[PDB]
């Protein structure tokens, strides 16, 4: 966490940092696109 | 009297991430490199 890393969440590669944010997942949503057309928030599947 | 200084990259935006992605980009030629020298002199005419 905090630190621009390689991130790999199913099959999405990019760099970026992984943070946490005030955003309440649903138990059924997987990944969260933002406006610019790219994934803003994913979940891990190991832990919620 | 003024905009909004923003200037739009041609590299991280056609290829995001991506490494294969720039070795077709360099086949066009200078079209990056005349957009981002087009696009710095609007924030030099914004300032002015």
């Amino acid at each position: 966490k905090n630190k621009c890393v390689n991130f790999n969440f199913n099959g999405l590669t990019g760099t970026g940092v992984l943070t946490e944010s005030n955003k309440k997942f649903l138990p059924f949503q997987q990944f969260g696109r933002d406006i610019a057309d790219t994934t803003d928030a994913v979940r891990d599947p190991q832990t919620l | 009297v003024s905009m909004t200084k923003t200037s739009v990259d041609c590299t991280m935006y056609i290829c995001g991430d991506s490494t294969e992605c720039s070795n077709l980009l360099l086949q066009y030629g200078s079209f990056c490199t005349q957009l981002n020298r087009a696009l710095t002199g609007i924030a030099v005419e914004q300032d002015k």
